[PDB]
């Protein structure tokens, strides 16, 4: 039982030693520096961003009629992994159907897409070129021909912002003349740790800030080695009176881990490369669904209610 | 067909055992928490109340944990009821050069059950005898073992 | 009191053998009689050469002395005893891993047992 | 057979980023750092739209009801 | 049965091993953090049975003094500050 007297907790002092800075922000990627924070919140952080927050996709898939090439669980598959934009918590949870299995669909729970297509021949086609865009017509089954159904109450809940596909341009299926697909595609509620395709965030990641520093200071065609090992940028060489070159660290961020110097037989004395152990670098990919602002916003909300129902279930006890 | 031990832990838990005896190797209070937890496992295999812990080998000015300490802390917490502690001294695998020359790790010792010096390798817990293992098997019974 | 070294000692020797962490230290003192060698955490506690000793081996931790000296502590059975070569004895103490010898001609290092320690470095 | 959308170690779409892709090496004199003017930037989705084999445009021409 | 006390709990209450259901390291880790930042709980550290069952297995050895209980209790609530202030801070940053 030793506890080192240091460790106690303090909201205000954490609060206080905490730091956040948002280095570049857009409608997909977001790069933004946390601190002050330890490792397992950081590892928190980015499991629910990866794993725990939800977003709709494709569950179930009803072909009415496919006589494509595709193999038919390939193309549900194939349908299920695109992606749809709607804000997921407009929508509950879907019960899932033990036996007495039917009767298992709502406006709320679920919603439907529809495509069909029939590649059917193309005669403008002057002479033979398999383009084949321009010898037959619907030839590829885009992404962007999943056109929505509203079921009910739905054509109001989101007139303001339709249900549709990510991405109109991603491919789905090829047909050549005379074969048909025809189906629709039940979307539902999803938690990415059960498959991957609900997971909203591509990709979700953090680097600890690497730590370069210079123990001697290297000189002249030295300098112009030293500004070549790591990438551009990170690696200034001073311009400094005395003497004739040295390099010294700008901001190293940009630098990635690589550790090329320790190699060098010459190098190896003069430089280390450490990582201060409480900045955290997160960078936070989406894939087509939400701004990442409220992906990491949601994602510490959805801890701070996981947390709030193991507190409950606890307080029956 | 002869005495030697049959089982014995394999590739990655043998060289990790390398490196976690190894006396460069500090721990700080969570992760010699956490690790013990998840070596002893004690609900699903049972048979104990409240696990027991040892004192920080060196502390101030911080509280570090040693990794030897750390196999010690198993050997304790799998205890028979009552029976007096362990004492072994036998030659360990990786020769000591290794580390250093005249380097002291060479050969487990561990009386009343702590790795005072000797890091676990191969012999220490594996398919050779008079190491580890199989003095816990004779000293402590089998299904302790 | 049950304290069994108050020496002062300084360093002679300090390596560094394929550690980035703990380095093997010596340091003989007194009249010469006394070579001490042992480990330390040389990431937390930096100790070089001729750096002086106050060393202290107790048996309970218990007492203000503790917090005004003692700026670093450890803690660790002492396995192995020996009258050797001469009314010499040594004395080899672990400390999780972390070796130690200690060699006296059986004065001043009389009352060392087969027990735990509690060794408190104040440099 | 298509395109892997969803590239297996991350998870960027890249379902879309071949057709454009592919008239990049015809008509751009460009090599395979074409497909960095695309937005890949890791080595994962980069394994991907640059060594897979569209084993589907040799597929299609095999209509049972090619009615010729 | 969200969390459930297993049934090795001491009498006293002084050594219980929570047991939340549905749930990997991605709480348990943080929480364990947590937990250590409080100076009367001599050991916390949690563990999984088997991955495939979602089921992890908590467990925290407590001074005498307060129970286990109202220390994940305390715990939780803690946490849920660290979340505040994270969000709070966060949302500070954009407009
Ligand atoms: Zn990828």
């Amino acid at each position: 039982y030793y506890f080192d007297e240091d460790n106690i907790w303090d909201l205000d002092k954490f609060k206080k030693n905490l730091k956040v800075s948002i280095t570049s922000l857009d409608q997909e990627t977001m790069v933004f520096e946390i601190s002050g924070i330890d490792a397992s919140i950081a590892n928190a952080f980015r499991r629910i961003l990866i794993a725990e927050i939800p977003t709709l996709a494709f569950e179930f898939v009803y072909i009415i009629n496919n006589t494509s090439i595709i193999q038919d669980e390939v193309l549900s598959h194939r349908i299920g992994l695109v992606p749809i934009s709607a804000d997921p918590d407009m929508f509950k949870w879907f019960q899932h159907p033990l036996p007495g299995q039917e009767a298992t669909h709502t406006d709320y729970d679920t919603v439907v897409f529809s495509l069909n297509k029939k590649c059917e021949f193309n005669k403008n086609a002057a002479t033979d070129e398999k383009d084949p865009k321009r010898l037959y017509v619907n030839s590829e089954v885009y992404s962007g021909d999943l056109i929505w159904k509203p079921q009910g109450r739905q054509e109001e809940r989101f007139a303001d912002n339709p249900i549709r596909v990510v991405n109109p341009d991603i491919v789905v299926a090829k047909l050549r003349p005379g074969q048909e697909i025809d189906l629709e595609a039940h979307a539902i509620l999803g938690i990415g740790q059960d498959h991957a395709k609900f997971s909203p965030v591509a990709t979700a990641s953090y680097r600890l800030l690497p730590t370069i520093h210079i123990l001697s200071p290297i000189e002249g065609e030295d300098a112009v080695k030293f500004q070549k090992c790591f990438p551009k940028g990170v690696i200034e060489l001073e311009e400094g009176p005395d003497g004739k070159k040295q390099a010294r660290v700008a901001d190293v961020r940009k630098d990635t881990v690589s550790r090329e110097c320790l190699r060098h037989p010459e190098f190896a004395d003069k430089v280390q490369l450490g990582r201060v152990r409480d900045h955290y670098l997160f960078s936070v990919e989406s894939t087509g669904i939400m701004k990442p602002d409220v992906l990491f916003i949601k994602s510490i909300a959805v801890l701070k209610s996981k947390c709030l129902a193991v507190k409950s279930s606890l307080q029956n006890i | 067909t002869s005495g030697d031990p049959l089982r014995g832990l394999i590739q990655d838990h043998v060289v990790m055992g390398v490196w976690l005896t190894c006396k460069d190797t500090f721990y700080t209070r969570d992760e010699y928490q956490q690790l013990l937890f998840q070596a002893l496992k004690p609900d699903e295999t049972g048979m104990y109340g409240r696990i027991k812990t040892l004192p920080p080998a060196i502390q101030r000015p911080g509280i570090y944990w040693t990794g030897k300490q750390i196999i010690s802390s198993v050997l304790l917490n799998l205890k028979p009821s009552d029976r007096p502690g362990l004492n072994l001294k036998s030659k360990a695998k990786v020769p000591g050069k290794y580390w250093s020359p005249d380097s002291e790790e060479g050969s487990v010792l561990f009386d009343d059950g702590e790795l005072l010096c000797g890091i676990l390798d191969k012999s220490s817990f594996g398919a050779s005898a008079f190491g580890l293992v199989h003095s816990v098997h004779e000293l402590y019974g089998p299904d302790i073992a | 009191e049950s304290v069994l070294l108050d020496e002062i000692f300084t360093v002679t020797s300090v390596d560094k053998q394929k550690y980035q962490r703990v380095s093997r230290i010596t340091a003989v003192s007194g009249q010469n009689d006394m070579n001490l060698t042992l480990d330390i955490n040389s990431q937390i506690y930096p100790l070089e050469k001729d750096a002086t000793f106050s060393l202290q081996i107790t048996s309970n931790l218990n007492s203000p002395d503790l917090k005004e000296a003692a700026d670093y502590i450890m803690y660790g059975k002492v396995y192995r005893v020996e009258e050797a070569k001469d009314e010499k004895v040594s004395v080899y103490v672990s400390f999780g891993g972390l070796l130690m010898a200690i060699e006296g001609s059986h004065r001043k290092l009389y009352r060392l047992s087969l027990d735990h320690v509690y060794l408190l470095l104040r440099r | 057979m298509i395109i892997p959308i969803r590239c297996f170690s991350c998870g960027k779409v890249i379902g879309d980023k071949w057709d454009t892709y592919l008239t990049l090496l015809q008509e751009d004199n460009t090599e395979g750092e074409a497909l960095d003017k695309l937005g890949l930037q890791r080595y994962c989705c980069r394994r991907m739209i640059l060594t897979h084999v569209d084993l589907i445009e040799k597929l299609l021409c095999y209509n049972p009801l090619s009615k010729q | 049965e969200k969390i459930i006390i297993l049934p090795g709990h001491s009498a006293d209450l002084t050594s219980v091993t929570f047991q939340i259901q549905k749930e990997d390291h991605t709480l348990g880790n943080s929480l364990r953090y947590v937990i250590m930042k409080n100076p009367e709980v001599e050991f916390c550290g949690y563990s999984i049975p088997h991955p495939s069952e979602a089921k992890m297995n908590f467990r925290i050895q407590t001074a005498p003094s307060t129970t286990a209980v109202d220390v994940l209790r305390k715990g939780l609530d803690d946490l849920i500050d660290l979340c505040d202030a994270v969000t709070e801070k966060f949302t500070e940053q954009l407009p």
